[PDB]
RNA sequence: AAUUUCUACUAAGUGUAGAUCGGUC
RNA sequence: AAUUUCUACUAAGUGUAGAUCGGUC
């Protein structure tokens, strides 16, 4: 170890109005053309940042 | 209550128009999310009511870059259409797909999205 | 032009209403076709403009049989909804999801379709 | 498109693949 | 929900697993 451990608190930037999600149980497309699958589906929320 | 109800009728005409655009945005969102990001059309974007059966090819705001990332609006859950890559932040909510690349595009390309696949 | 345009505007209001019903039928069609036939809601069926925000449970036509076999009706591209099994042949295209068995049921249960699973 | 921050993903289901010492223009 | 006809399916992607002889209230 060494001295100078620094704990940084960080505030919020993205407010609750401009959140965009990948929803639950919806087959969305896939970006990579080298994907052997073509769609994917989860059972919960995948947000944006 | 004469002209006030008249502009209310105009607002209801714009309501049926924006719900036709939202319906075609939903079904068009389904046929676009059916595509694996390579057979996607080059799509005109707008944040204005864009009415694909009454499209005007006049202004130079017409653009033909390939669409993607059509995810929600999770306060109101929408199909959202980034006009470039992931890191361009050009989210919109009104789209009309057309034929091919830029410069005096062809006219409409209505309901031929199943012929893209 | 005094009285005829009045019912023309009423026909446009009914057009906006039936396009709301068609839009909620589209989103509801997707959220029901994303369910594996066991967690399906018990669905009121009709072939009439059914408008779940303006629902009136006064008639004895209320019924809550579990929905199944929801698929495509490509002659006008309409989403078709069977209501029994495959072999009951009672296709409809207007649906309202509620909970449970028959008789003076829960009322509407709109916009809670993600809570089915 | 979910991260200690950055980038390309969904990649076996609130993640996965890499990389990062430093407060200063 | 595709069949020589019927049924349970989607079952590896214009199909899979079975069964069916007679014309006749
Ligand atoms: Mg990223
Ligand atoms: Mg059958």
């Amino acid at each position: 170890l060494s001295g100078g451990a620094e704990l940084f608190m960080r505030r919020a930037s993205l407010k609750k109005e401009e959140l965009v999600v990948h929803p639950a149980n919806s087959p969305i497309a896939n970006k990579n053309p080298d994907n052997p699958k073509k769609t994917t589906t989860l059972s919960y929320d995948v947000y944006k940042d | 209550h004469n002209d006030e109800m008249y502009l209310v009728v105009q607002a209801l005409i714009r309501a049926c128009i924006i719900k036709e655009i939202d319906l075609y945005t939903e079904q068009l969102y389904n046929i676009i999310k059916s595509l694996p990001y390579d057979k996607r059309p080059n799509v005109v974007y707008s944040d204005q009511p864009l009415d694909p059966n009454n499209l005007d090819l006049s202004e130079p705001e017409l653009w033909a870059e390939q669409v993607g990332e059509c995810m929600r609006y999770a306060h109101n859950d929408q199909p959202c259409f980034y006009i470039g890559s992931t890191k361009r932040e050009l989210r919109v909510n009104y789209i009309v797909p057309v034929i091919g690349v830029r410069d005096e595009i062809e006219r409409v390309m209505t309901l031929e999205e199943v012929r893209n696949l």
